[PDB]
């Protein structure tokens, strides 16, 4: 459920929408929104999982059955960093693995996160 | 802030137009600059109206040319999705969110309604000397129908009945029978699922 665009303005929209909304179905405080964006992941923070949850959704890069997709996450990556860290972050993030879907969802933004924080996108 | 709906559920006819619609509070003048508006079906991007400006590069191909935003209607607190030629997978789950000093969404409920409301009819003389004739009746819609064929006496007669095809299906019936000129048959689409008879006379 969302959208991928191939211009950074079409994708920082594309964030700031995603994240209104998803804090809208989560209800997460909007510092601790702001924290996942800035990279602060709690990731036992049950708020915060729901809005990762929300968010990777959202952007696709988990599925309806939570499992990681390699295109969505080249599709948002591939905005802040090289073509080969791109490379790197879905293999590595490829070996998440939790029963627990909201503690899967705030462990990738987590890997994710730690190779570039989504609040990157503010800053072009 | 609190984006409302008119109705819940929009129920419409495949092929016929429709206008959806997402009120949302406008105290003063409209301030475009400030002003987001997102419609979205099920993993589908419908409109991403940001800032003045529509982008097309996110919205779903399926709906490239057949929908838009009515841009005149929103500085009435009217962010109104307009979608040409509603097909069958138009129909699910939408949500629009709105964000102008606040922020709220709501989810609107589409079904593609397909009634066997056009029903087309052909009557053939098989044979003048026995005077078999060939009464038809063909029509479309989305829950499949079983055809009913009456004479005037609402005694129920056999017809064959065909049925075929993407979400739309196509049921054509046919009924022979030896009758005279001037007499009554009855073909009547029961629409199963959905309850809606709908009965054509043949003469
Ligand atoms: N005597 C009859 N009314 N026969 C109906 C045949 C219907 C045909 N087999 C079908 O289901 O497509």
């Amino acid at each position: 459920g969302g959208e991928t665009g191939s211009s950074i303005e079409s994708m920082k929209a594309s964030m700031i929408v995603q994240q209104i909304l998803c804090q809208l179905e989560t209800g997460i405080d909007q510092q601790k929104a702001n924290d996942v964006i800035e990279g602060n992941i709690d990731v036992e923070d049950k708020k915060v999982q729901l809005y990762c949850e929300c968010i990777l959704k959202q952007f696709h890069i988990l599925d309806k059955n939570n499992v990681f997709k390699p295109q969505g996450i080249k599709a948002v990556m591939e905005l802040l960093i090289d073509e080969n860290s791109v490379k790197q972050l879905v293999s590595d993030c490829s070996t998440i693995s939790e029963e627990n879907p909201h503690l899967k969802a705030s462990k990738l933004m987590q890997c994710i996160s730690k190779y570039k924080t989504w609040k990157s996108f503010d800053f072009l | 802030f609190t984006v409302t709906v008119p109705k819940d559920l929009y129920v419409v006819e495949y092929g016929s137009n429709m206008t959806i619609e997402c009120k949302f509070p406008v105290e003063k003048q409209l301030d475009l600059a400030a002003l987001i508006v997102y419609w979205e079906m099920e993993d589908k991007n419908i409109i991403q109206f940001v800032h003045g400006e529509e982008d097309l590069k996110v919205q779903h191909s399926s709906y490239r040319q057949r929908a838009r935003l009515l841009k005149d209607q929103l500085s009435l607190g009217n962010a109104a999705l307009q979608i040409t030629d509603v097909k069958l997978q138009d129909a699910g789950v939408y949500r629009c969110m709105i964000s102008y000093g606040g922020a709220d969404y709501k989810r609107i409920t589409v079904k593609v309604n397909a009634p066997y409301n056009k029903i087309n009819q052909r009557i053939l003389v098989v044979d003048p000397v026995t005077s078999e004739h060939e009464l038809t009746c063909q029509a479309e819609g989305y829950p499949k129908a079983e055809v009913i064929w009456t004479s005037s006496d609402h005694q129920v007669l056999s017809g064959k009945t065909t049925t075929t095809n993407e979400k739309l299906f196509n049921v054509t019936s046919t009924l022979r029978i030896n009758t005279t000129t001037n007499e009554i048959f009855y073909c009547t689409f029961r629409r199963l699922d959905p309850e809606e008879n709908h009965t054509a006379e043949l003469v």
